[PDB]
């Protein structure tokens, strides 16, 4: 008399990546799995009560290879297992870009340098963290919107690096935010917008 | 399936405003940057705005800024087009695209604005019979309409090859006439049935004229 | 703004041709250009994006070229369906800028034109209007000259003709021309014909019917 999990899903931003499930258990525990395949199952998180496991350790191993989990239900310490698969997860896909941040936006002469600061994530490579932007390379676009805050009318300009060089009226004050976007996803392609930046 | 429909063309007077809507299907505008491209006739294509629907951002060039309102609805998944003052050369066709920041990979079929005074009028629809060679000729000769445009299928899309419909011509009238054809085998003619579905719809008007010998 | 300016307006080749258009735009745009196909009455599509990467499905035959402020588009091999109007588009910053233009078209071997000719309908009649409509299709060279004849005499004045643009599988035109009297005066006359003289014919064609007959 357990319980099958159901709701099975991926909650994951800049690849740090959780599985969440129903229900909250009562008199039962659960195991969660991961592979990549069929026989390489690795039990992740043992007979837990919690309703979620983080898997990211195990996913930051290869951000695009496609995983499969399941979540197994036993009964508790007092007095066959049921088990159900989780949806497909392709990391590299589906994570969600978090909310970009502007580094500094300095204004020389007639144009204003604005930078993007670049994320780091969980993802490591040779004994170091990567950046989002080492991730993704050329793949991760960043959307720059602009005006004056003595105006209306916004403008905008994209860079598939770090940073903006834009060209700027003189003694006037302009605002500015930034937003990722990967091209060539279908579905979770762009970030929230990044908190607005004003000269001045 | 995504797709991409406009609505809202036809007549605007001198002066006056177009109003027009995109409604897109199988996805969520939120998730692109959707934006309105306009053709006037036999002309270059020509960029009005974008409008990012996460957070309503929109861009316009600066030739429509004072003159114009990109809006859109999320929850109505459809993004809109105002644009005021028109003079004749605002008469063009409207395209809503969609943008994925590489480039635009999906677009409506557009809808043209025609500026000008004159009033709606349907047409009429004649048979341009097949005199009966090896190949014969056969259309429709759809007269007397206003504004454009007019389309014209045969046998409701299932008869393409061989199908030639001309540009519509303007006469001295004011009004428009067009007319479309087909070749087709002559040992056909009065075995094989044709018909040319025509539609006019700034008058409403829908007709379906058999064509025999 | 930045200016984009495409070369040549429109070009003229043979199937199998390398055909060459490029677009100079007046500052550094950072490869934010794509290049877009329209055919006729249908919106553009993309073939080349970001300066260099061809569109999935696209045909090999396109690729584009260049970095900085000139770029190029090629088709190594023109075939009779790259008919078309080819643009491009900077996308690097708002506002974004098309280019002019380039009109594509097919050159061929020359075809005569096969003639028809079709009476007024009697619903049409009832009206008190008479369409007499003549029909040149698929032939190449374009240049093409109709004359009508009521009774044998020369018409002027009271006929319009439109052309369809090269079809995007023979590289032909067709012409329809038609001939507007009041039904007074169409019951004047006997022999109505049109008189067709095109480069493909050794001599003019004639179609012509008798009204009544």
């Amino acid at each position: 008399n357990t319980v099958a999990a159901y709701n099975l899903t991926w909650k994951s931003t800049n690849f740090k990546t959780i599985l969440e499930w129903e229900p909250k258990p009562v008199n039962q525990v659960y195991t969660v799995q991961i592979s990549t395949k069929s026989g390489d199952w690795k039990s992740k998180c043992f007979y837990t009560t919690d309703t979620e496991c983080d898997l990211t350790d195990e996913i930051v191993k290869d951000v695009k290879q496609t995983y499969l989990a399941r979540v197994f239900s036993y009964p508790a310490g007092n007095v066959e297992p049921l088990y159900e698969n989780s949806p497909e997860f392709t990391p590299y896909l589906e994570t969600n870009l978090g909310q970009p941040t502007i580094q500094s936006f300095e204004q020389v002469g007639t144009k204003v340098n604005v930078t993007v600061e670049d994320e780091r994530t969980l993802v490591r490579r040779n004994n170091t963290f990567l950046s989002l932007r080492d991730v993704f390379g050329k793949d991760l676009i960043y959307t720059l919107y602009y005006w004056k805050s003595s105006s209306s009318g916004k403008k905008t300009a994209k860079t598939n690096t770090n940073e903006f060089l834009i060209d700027v009226d003189k003694g006037e004050n302009y605002c500015f935010s930034v937003q990722a976007v990967i091209p060539s996803r279908t579905v979770n392609r762009k970030s929230t917008d990044s908190p607005v930046e004003c000269m001045g | 399936e995504v797709q991409l429909v406009e609505s809202g063309g036809g007549l605007v007077q001198p002066g006056g405003s177009l109003r027009l809507s995109c409604a897109a299907s199988g996805f969520n505008i939120k998730e692109y940057y959707m934006h309105w491209v306009r053709q006037a006739p036999g002309k270059g294509l020509e960029w009005v705005g974008l409008i990012d629907p996460e957070q309503g951002n929109t861009i316009y060039d600066p030739k429509f800024q004072d003159r114009a309102t990109i809006s859109a609805d999320n929850s109505k998944n459809t993004a809109y087009l105002q644009m005021n003052s028109l003079r004749a050369e605002d008469t063009a066709v409207y395209y809503c695209a969609r943008d994925t920041a590489a480039y635009f990979d999906y677009w409506g079929q557009g809808t043209l604005v025609t500026v000008s005074s004159a009033s709606t009028k349907g047409p009429s629809v004649f048979p341009l019979a097949p005199s009966s060679g090896g190949t014969a000729a056969l259309g429709c000769l759809v007269k007397d309409y206003f504004p454009e445009p007019v389309t014209v299928s045969w046998n409701s899309g299932a008869l393409t090859s061989g199908v030639h419909t001309f540009p519509a011509v303007l006469q001295s009238s004011g009004l428009y006439s067009l007319s479309s054809v087909v070749t087709v085998p002559s040992s056909s003619l009065g075995t094989q049935t044709y018909i040319c579905n025509v539609n006019h719809k700034p008058s409403n008007t829908k007709v379906d004229k058999k064509v025999e010998p | 703004d930045i200016q984009m300016t495409q070369s040549p307006s429109s070009l003229s080749a043979s199937v199998g041709d390398r055909v060459t258009i490029t677009c100079r735009a007046s500052r550094d745009i950072k490869s934010y250009l794509n290049w877009y196909q329209q055919k006729p009455g249908k919106a553009p599509k993309v073939l080349i994006y970001y300066a260099t990467s061809l569109a999935e499905g696209v045909p090999s035959r396109f690729s584009g070229s260049g970095s900085g402020t000139d770029y190029t588009l090629t088709i190594s091999s023109l075939q009779p369906e790259d008919f078309a109007t080819y643009y491009c588009l900077q996308h690097g910053e708002s506002p974004w800028t098309f280019g002019q233009g380039t009109k594509v078209e097919i050159k061929r071997t020359v075809a005569a034109p096969s003639v028809f000719i079709f009476p007024p309908s009697d619903e049409q009649l009832k009206s008190g209007t008479a369409s007499v409509v003549c029909l040149l299709n698929n032939f190449y060279p374009r240049e093409a000259k109709v004359q009508w004849k009521v009774d044998n005499a020369l018409q002027s004045g009271n006929s319009q003709e439109s052309v369809t643009e090269q079809d995007s599988k023979d590289s032909t035109y067709s012409l329809s021309s038609t001939l507007t009297l009041s039904k007074a005066d169409y019951e004047k006359h006997k022999v109505y014909a049109c008189e067709v003289t095109h480069q493909g014919l050794s001599s003019p064609v004639t179609k012509s019917f008798n009204r009544g007959e």
